[PDB]
């Protein structure tokens, strides 16, 4: 399920501002809601833009009946080399270590509406760590069997696009907090020397949870 | 000429002992608070006769 | 905006608890969202909901485009008169005092699906209190100009039974929550000697509620 | 799941301690593994039960494909009367206090062989308190919707006697678990001046059973 | 809504201290009051200013019934490089500091004789720190949507030159208070090493604060 906010406000044109300006709704509440990714929603919010966008609840909650539980590994098959390239001189990822491999198990609880459900395993290993910018990296995995999870593609593409890029997100951010979290277990805190750019002093830990690693695989491409 | 200051506290002790006998909890020196009298000894006839109105009407309403 | 779910689960006879089992969601938060009592709702669970059974999220938040403003006198005409006796037997709020005057006018909005929104000024004053229990009184508040809000009353019927009760429990509570603010600070405490109880908290605990043909429920 | 090394012997009349001879097994073990009591079971165990018996593990563990899950409510509508009278003449529960009030719902899923499983809702309030010895006495849960179990009772009879028992079993456990766990917080405990006992100790031994239709063993 | 003030006493030819000797009002205030910059007024004064200018409060106040509120975005995109050139020394705003960008939403609710209120957005971004004089610079800003908020420009335009005049002042005060604000949160107080020309030593905050940001958009010509 998501709210419509970003498809409803970009078919009316309208800026979030405008609409907090209209509704009397806080605009960093009201503009995270606007995205998929607010886990919780007011009444009084629903009741205030359904009014001021002169629409029933159903234009503003997408509903799909078929629920994707993921789960992982408790324990993984993760291999960290440590490389003391000078993480503290430079924050690069690279310079701080390296994903020797990481492969592990995402089973996913595909539920129909019916109670019936399909469980697919995902045997998703470390690929590459792509670096998005010379600041920060995005570490890339990618899914061995997928294309034995090819009937969970056919129930991925079902969905609607706005549905298909909220399980992305979904999927991209559990993964990254995954591996953040194994990762920050693993390496010790490398704090960095000299401050980058009149940005407070950041460490290795605060990196890698900022890094976001987002699965690749042809079952979720957009 | 005086004879209500002990009538005064067999009332407020009845009042206590009622409200402690219905429920929850009762106390005399709250019960003078509700008179507010300072002493027993210092109360004027006029203000006593105030005060026993106070008092049967928490007591006697409850009883009849 | 009105959840259903409490109106779905009469419709299917489903237990709150047996739903509550299969959505893996805690008893006591489906009971508060069950009859739209909670005004925060999750994704997850409305999704749960909705996949469990087997509807859309439309009969689950029932919303009509009308919209309803309450808005109180920051000043309003209040005479108090405290009999202090009486209220030591029980809790009881009328034997300890009683409001002899509280009329004030509280606007309200009654916003269309346009922009354009009606504005309806209903004055209520103090008719009487009622005995909902000996413990409780809850103020009653009758309004004067009744014929102002004729059309106040058709907006209101006009809405669904539960909207209209969710109104009611709302303009209850501001009413309760306004008249209690403005007593206690004229009601000296008076403690209950026959588990503790000061005619303070009497005062917080004792509600109001607006009795009119505009609002019969 | 019921180990039948009981039947077994009942039916060979070979004494637990015989067997555990014969097989080298310790007579304690083998005696709380005979009711299927002990939840862990050693392969050496069994193989040496099943060499020894000239049987195929079938003939030992008993196992219907269906199951069976209980799940109490978070919060059970309970009140209390405290007597704290007649406790110190001898131990006995009923004297010190009883449950005026234990009235909770058990959402039960009875799973079919199918994927498919089948919830029921079963209501149970205190009925009385069985004096099953002066000791101990265990309060006694009547279910009050036994419509909606009609068939609860169709599949607990649908299991072999032992099944049932075992049922029986871990089903009064958990409502004794249950009821103590609430009850002894609200209990102050008491001495038992007449080796040395606490009214606290009394509510952790005192039990309950479910006494129904649905469940007469 | 502004009194003509200024416009009565160009069109008298009067002068306002003689004015003020005539109504027996403080000069300081009346002054004041003369541009349209005053936003409260006393019921002697337009007692005495309607009766020795023999008119009525018609030629005094003129009211036009489009209301126009603006409304700031309350975190901006801004950014503010340091640059430390001996702001201490030289007290020039470009000494000091210089806006890298800054760029924001300016909400305008404006609404007609009837309740129907019309919401323009505006995306205000800076553009330069025109420098005014050697003294004191003005920050410019101007609207990227002006254009999609041509139908804005067409209700400024429809008012008279006086209202169009007080709008301009209203949303450069607003805006120089704004941006004051924020740079005077973002940057550190610079106390002048030496008073200049024996004015007493003044503060960056002090400049900035006095510094005026003038938006400049074809929305607002004059």
């Amino acid at each position: 399920i998501r709210n419509r906010l970003s498809e409803l406000l970009s078919e009316r044109g309208l800026k979030i501002s405008r609409v907090a300006k209209d509704v009397k709704i806080a605009r960093s509440s009201l503009t995270s809601m606007a995205q998929n990714d607010s886990e919780m929603i007011r009444y009084d919010a629903i009741d205030k833009l359904c009014s001021y966008l002169h629409i029933s609840p159903s234009e503003f909650f997408e509903h799909n009946p078929i629920n994707f539980d993921f789960t992982f590994d408790e324990e993984p098959n993760y291999k960290i080399n440590d490389v003391f390239e000078g993480f503290e001189v430079t924050a690069n990822i690279t310079h701080a270590f390296s994903i020797e491999n990481f492969d592990f198990e995402i089973l996913v609880d595909v539920e129909l509406d019916n109670r019936q459900k399909l469980n697919f395993d995902l045997d998703v290993s470390y690929k590459e760590t792509e670096k998005i910018t010379n600041s920060q990296h995005r570490f890339i995995f990618t899914i061995k069997n997928e294309d034995e999870n090819i009937g969970l593609k056919k129930y991925v593409d079902s969905l609607s696009a706005g549905l298909k890029n909220l399980l992305f997100k979904k999927i991209n951010q559990k993964l990254s907090g995954y591996v953040s979290e194994i990762i920050v277990k693993n390496i010790d805190d490398i704090e960095e020397l000299f401050p980058n750019k009149g940005e407070k002093s950041t460490t290795l830990h605060k990196e890698i949870l900022q890094t976001d690693s987002r699965l690749s695989s042809d079952i979720f491409k957009e | 000429s005086d004879n209500d200051i002990t009538e005064l506290e067999e009332r407020i002790n009845q009042f206590v002992n009622l409200s402690q006998e219905k429920g929850r909890d009762a106390t005399i020196d709250k019960t003078m608070r509700w008179l507010k009298i300072s002493n027993i000894n210092k109360l004027s006839q006029k203000q006593i006769a105030e005060a026993h109105q106070k008092l049967d009407a928490g007591l006697k309403q409850l009883d009849s």
